[PDB]
């Protein structure tokens, strides 16, 4: 299995900037595609962003397209979500999830129902 | 028994705005992709617009493309067609049509939409 | 994404005529081969590229099944670039095809031992379908060398022909069920599977 | 191969009656129309008559413009043969009469589209 | 379309080495099972070898088992038959056949989807 730890988050202004860092330990991180999801106490898991296992194609949700930046650093074994242009409705627990390639395999044009979920980090956009 | 009841329509001048509504009963609205069809007086049926089962995507015919909007409310089992910048040729009896099969796809291009259920329809007329 | 209703299509009680092949779509669910493998009596499989059965858990954006019924030999014609009868006026798939087609024989799933005549097929419409298309409906084919007016006139046919209702002459004339699992990948949000 | 055998014809007095029997073998009439053509001195193979079995309850008869209302065309499946009944003969009727079936079903009135040609039968009208 | 083009073959002395090359132009060639078949004049196409890409299992005709090697390269969209120490019986028209896979089973040589144009191989004793 893999252990995913989220760092960052907290209280930020509306229109401010934060960076959520998901660090993976265990099996090889570089061989998995990764994504960020949000879940607020009033909404169910929605797809925020996704970076393929090769880090050559990025997918964004309709609500955050062109506003959030998802990147991968294999050397640092990390996935970074730069959140900017925030609004109060963005408040949620953000989870980083990794899609297993050893067990089921993937090919990124658009895939992934991530089977491993991190602890989650609280993000509160208050103006 | 499946019921598709239409509301709206009437006489309007070209360039105006109308909102056609269709309420569906007797079947699960959200499980079937829905269509709007128009039957002009003295002409065959023409497909207006189509909306997937969940409303994720919409498609229009070239004669109405870019000015007509098809939308749906699955919770209320309601289908809406917002018509704007109309031409006089849009005069017809408008039906909201249910699809034979279900689950979110019966049209990508061309094709011939076999509609298993039609409504009573509403008259729409565009004349100066 | 839980297990799909993917198994219901194959274990269904109704299959539309080939000229009215059903284009169903499935999304937001994981389609495993564990959903339907307990009744594996599938005569023929074909796949171009990775398939849900090759990779137990595998996700796709747009997965659509083309379901219909056709007699044995013409099952051979369900493939890119094929020509003749079924591949020209009832169903067509792109020459650049990346998907799967599954055919399994049955002679009692149509609720008759002599087959059904309710599954029709069209022969000749002038011009052949190119990739996914449908234009077949109950109508009278007109002219072809000499004009006519309705019915089976001078050099005019009825486009739809009926399969037999008498006992079949073997698997070659039995009503094979065919499901084309043509799927595609495109830039989209994740957690959509098929 | 599909084999067509023509019987009848011969020399018959002008103003008489005749019957031509074309036996077809190698296939059974299901949808295939059968066409009677005539080749005359200085004339190509042109439409004379045609018969098509719709396949539900009824048979469809095609009579050329200059032979309409004067000739009859019928068929029997059990003996897989086609009857052409001819009355009120005229001298110009003399010709080689062929019965033809198409390689498929394309066209009902077209000489070149029919790729099976029988051995034909000579028919002469003179008293 | 699925096009299988042959190369190699020809005349060879009995006991020599040959490489039969079949290049495949199809759609996602990597997901096909490969077979090499032969036809001798006045006979039906018969089995020579096969490899199932899903499990990496190779079967050879008992007459050519342990001397022939059938291989497939997805990167080059390619299939090779390396024939070592050919025998007179090997003289025939050799076809490369690609059958579809990702199925309940893996032994589809009875479906007969498509095969190549064939290449002449003649082994002189």
């Amino acid at each position: 299995q893999v252990q995913l730890v989220e760092s960052g988050g907290g209280l930020v202004q509306a229109g401010g900037s934060l960076r959520l860092s998901c660090a993976a330990s265990g099996r090889t991180f570089s061989t998995y595609a990764m994504a960020w999801f949000r879940q607020a106490p009033g909404k169910e898991r929605e797809f925020v962003a996704g970076v393929a296992r090769s880090a050559d194609t990025t997918y964004y949700g309709d609500s955050v397209k062109g506003r959030f930046t998802i990147s991968r650093d294999n050397a640092k074994n990390e996935v970074n979500l730069q959140m900017s242009s925030l609004k109060p409705e963005d408040t949620a627990v953000y989870y980083c999830a990794a899609r297993s390639v050893i067990q089921y395999g993937i090919v990124p044009g658009n895939d992934f129902h991530y089977e491993y979920w991190g602890q989650g980090t609280q993000v509160t956009v208050s103006s | 028994q499946v019921q598709l009841v239409e509301s709206g329509g009437g006489l309007v001048q070209p360039g105006g705005s109308l909102r056609l509504s269709c309420a569906a009963s007797g079947f699960t609205f959200n499980r079937y992709a829905m269509s709007w069809v128009r039957q002009a007086p003295g002409k065959g049926r023409e497909w207006v617009s189509g909306i997937y089962s969940d409303g994720s995507e919409t498609y229009y015919t070239e004669s109405v493309k870019g000015r007509f909007t098809i939308s749906r409310d699955n919770a209320k089992n309601m289908l809406y067609l917002q018509m704007n910048s109309l031409k006089p040729e849009d005069t017809a009896l408008y039906y909201c049509a249910k699809d034979e099969n279900a689950h979110e796809d019966y049209f990508n291009s061309g094709f011939d939409r076999k509609y298993d259920y039609w409504g009573q329809g509403t008259q729409v007329t565009v004349s100066s | 994404t839980n297990l799909c209703p993917f198994g219901e299509v194959f274990n269904a009680t109704r299959f539309a005529s080939v000229y009215a092949w059903n284009r169903k779509r499935i999304s937001n669910c994981v389609a495993d081969y564990s959903v339907l493998y307990n009744s594996a009596s599938f005569s023929t499989f074909k796949c171009y590229g990775v398939s849900p059965t090759k990779l137990n858990d595998l996700c796709f954006t747009n997965v659509y099944a083309d379901s219909f019924v056709i007699r044995g030999d013409e099952v051979r014609q369900i493939a890119p670039g094929q020509t003749g009868k079924i591949a020209d006026y009832n169903y067509k798939l792109p020459d650049d095809f990346t998907g799967c087609v599954i055919a399994w024989n049955s002679n009692n799933l149509d609720s008759k031992v002599g087959g059904n005549y309710n599954y029709l097929y069209r022969l000749f419409r002038k011009s052949n379908l190119k990739p996914f298309e449908r234009d077949i409906s109950t109508e009278i084919y007109q002219a072809g060398s000499t004009p006519c007016n309705g019915v089976e006139g001078f050099n005019c046919y009825f486009p739809l022909q009926s399969y037999g209702f008498q006992p079949t002459n073997g698997v070659g004339y039995q009503p094979y069920r065919v499901v084309v699992l043509s799927f595609e990948l495109l830039h989209a949000p994740a957690t959509v599977c098929g | 191969e599909v084999q067509l055998v023509e019987s009848g014809g011969g020399l018959v007095q002008t103003g008489g009656s005749l019957r031509l029997s074309c036996a077809l073998s190698g296939y059974t009439f299901s949808i295939f129309p059968t066409a009677w053509f005539r080749q005359a001195p200085g004339k190509e193979r042109e439409f004379v008559a045609g018969i098509r079995w719709n396949g539900s309850t009824r048979d469809y008869t095609e009579y050329a413009d200059f032979v309409k209302g004067r000739f009859t065309i019928s068929r029997d499946n059990a003996k897989n043969m086609v009857y052409l009944q001819m009355i009120s003969l005229k001298p110009e009727d003399t010709a080689l009469y062929y019965c033809a079936a198409s390689d498929g079903v394309i066209d009902g009135t077209n000489a070149n589209a029919y790729r099976y040609w029988g051995q034909g039968t000579q028919v002469t009208v003179s008293s």
